[PDB]
């Protein structure tokens, strides 16, 4: 127990927001509500896990000190350096089972636990390693991350698939009801390898994504993935089982196209919501040449109705829809305009946006 | 109600 | 029989506003829906939860007939929020369904007699007076953080509403803090002094969005009422005896203690997070021009601050909950503050070193 | 601990 160091309020205050966010309200074991910190070579290192999951920020030091590491809490610690004034002199070191933090006439005394027992997660080699922009990684993952399953029993689905397919990088994230597929082209000529990244893990690596002009270094293990943009190293374990095929799940000959504007849809099918079933949440749509008709009833036998004129090019069919998955995919798709590939009342529609095809979304229909 | 993709 | 129509961009402010007083899972399910009462050349949305009632008058320029009835708020609300900019609502009563079209939406929504909505009894006014809104808003901002939430003593889960001379002065205390604002109102006021409830103050400063339309304040026997614009704000008052502030304050305070406010704030937030998490427990050492805040937790974490203060009197040490010294700190918006202290196990007055409109007294804890 | 104000 040697570890001393020096830095700079604002040199500390963006890793310690990050490092912070795999670790959520109470947690299970109490070393997972502390942060690894580690001073080496001239640099600290921050790290937050929650066994699952980790993430470590590396910070340059500029003051004197000493290495070393222990494990202070993470809430109490950032909301002290963020309590200082701004351009404070942090000044951190040991104290037997404590860490002493003082900046100026403040002074902190706070519990550490042992660094050795922090979850360092398995050692593990890498198989597949590219290089992508932020902006790539982000569309990829916001495009698809609220069709993954939150806790089905189907542990599978409660995540999304990273698939590499030759030059483009691909997710698809889907919960049984409901698919997002979202492919594109990262100037590499890659190896066919899909990977189950844990629900929690994409919204961490998305949160970490401050849109930056910086690469992010992707590195997928056998039941690991590791993401490095700029000074923080984000790691996950793989999600074990047989990830659904999307090809299987699109429609595969959907002849009834309709277009629309993605916003005018998009209020239809918001205020059709309001009067339907508060649980089963069920509209059904009346597709006529150049008309499109959204009905709602709940249990109170109350209705709403909404014409809309849309480009509808094939014959009359009526199918229903849960309005909160269709609005979910009106949200994703922050375009112009829409179409909509109908097969029939029974089968799948394949929504996506009509300028670009890079994202495509696949709603199963419900029988009302 | 409800129907599966798959 | 009921019919109008308007436009979209008129019925949103009215219908967010009488929304107010609605709150969740009522009891009677008229308590869920809004009165839409068409009769002379205006639209009357009336919202109630019994206790108090929320009142807009909408004028009317396209032909309607007269009728009234009881609609669901927030599906009446977000149907008109959710149709495009711009939009004409052509509303119909027809049978036991009210039909609301706009363009190619139409919606058909349940309907409860407006016989059955709750009206508010019928009363006299006693004191009558105009105000502008900033006053008003200041008057309940610096003051309704110390009201009591669920206390078994009814009267202090409210505001006291206060008229001394020259003066409107509001009241707020919960047993452990007390919250003291008053501001002159440029009219001569008779002595009265009322408890506005809770949940009826903060519908009254929803209504209210800086200094923009005078209020004209009415109180009542057993009610009070607000009118602001179009809006028509009308509570019960809490029947019962509120204790008098002017006991509360320290007497006489030995020990005076001055400091930047935001200073002090940062002190005392970061030493709240060694704190206790329940009790919230801190020390206060006031020596000759300096106090330190000392914070302890279960886990043995120490927090300690040490600030430079004008401070003239006897080293002295008293216990505080931080979290209703931080809930004085943020309602004091100013540059420096004053801490009047008598002794370790008794109040502390806290106020704006400029003004002396607002006092708060916070009772310390056993150290 | 909390001293009672009144």
């Amino acid at each position: 127990s040697h570890m001393k160091f020096t830095v700079e309020r604002e040199h500390l205050l963006k890793p310690l927001q990050q490092v912070s966010g795999p670790l959520g309200g109470r947690p299970t074991l109490p070393i997972l509500g502390n942060l690894l910190l580690q001073v080496a070579d001239g640099t600290l290192s921050l790290t937050g896990t929650d066994l699952e999951m980790e993430m470590v920020a590396r910070v340059a030091l500029v003051q004197p000190h000493e290495p070393g590491a222990t494990t202070v809490p993470a809430r109490k610690f950032f909301d002290i350096c963020r309590g200082l004034p701004e351009g404070a002199e942090i000044a951190v070191q040991l104290e037997g089972e404590r860490m002493l933090v003082r900046s100026g006439r403040s002074r902190f005394s706070l519990s550490t636990l042992p660094a050795a027992d922090f979850p360092n997660l398995d050692d593990w080699q890498s198989e597949v390693e590219f290089t992508l922009p932020q902006a790539t990684m982000k569309r990829l993952i916001e495009a698809t991350q609220f069709s993954m399953a939150h806790q089905d029993v189907r542990y599978y689905l409660n995540g999304m698939l990273f698939e590499t397919e030759g030059e483009e990088l691909r997710t698809v994230a889907t919960d049984g009801h409901r698919l997002a597929v979202c492919s594109m082209p990262i100037g590499q000529s890659l190896p066919s390898h899909s990977v189950i990244v844990p629900r929690k893990g994409v919204i961490e690596l998305m949160r970490m994504l401050d849109g930056g002009d910086n690469p992010l270094r992707v590195q997928i293990g056998s039941n690991n993935i590791r993401a490095h943009v700029g000074d923080f190293i984000f790691t996950s374990k793989l999600v074990d089982g047989r990830f659904p095929d999307y090809r299987r799940v699109l429609p595969k000959n959907p002849d009834k196209h309709l277009e629309a504007g993605c916003d005018l849809l998009k209020q239809a099918f918001a205020r059709a919501a309001i009067l339907s079933n508060e649980k089963f949440r069920g509209v059904r749509l009346y597709v006529s040449e150049n008309q499109l008709k959204i009905t709602a009833n709940n249990p109170e036998q109350e209705e709403a109705e909404e014409i809309l004129d849309v480009t509808y090019s094939g014959a009359e069919m009526e199918i229903g829809f849960n309005v909160s998955y269709v609005l979910d995919v009106l949200n994703a798709l922050k375009c112009e305009n829409v179409r909509m590939m109908l097969t029939d009342s029974v089968s799948s529609v394949q929504i996506e946006d009509a300028a670009s095809q890079s994202a495509a979304y696949v709603v199963m229909p419900m029988r009302l | 109600g409800q129907a599966x993709l798959f």
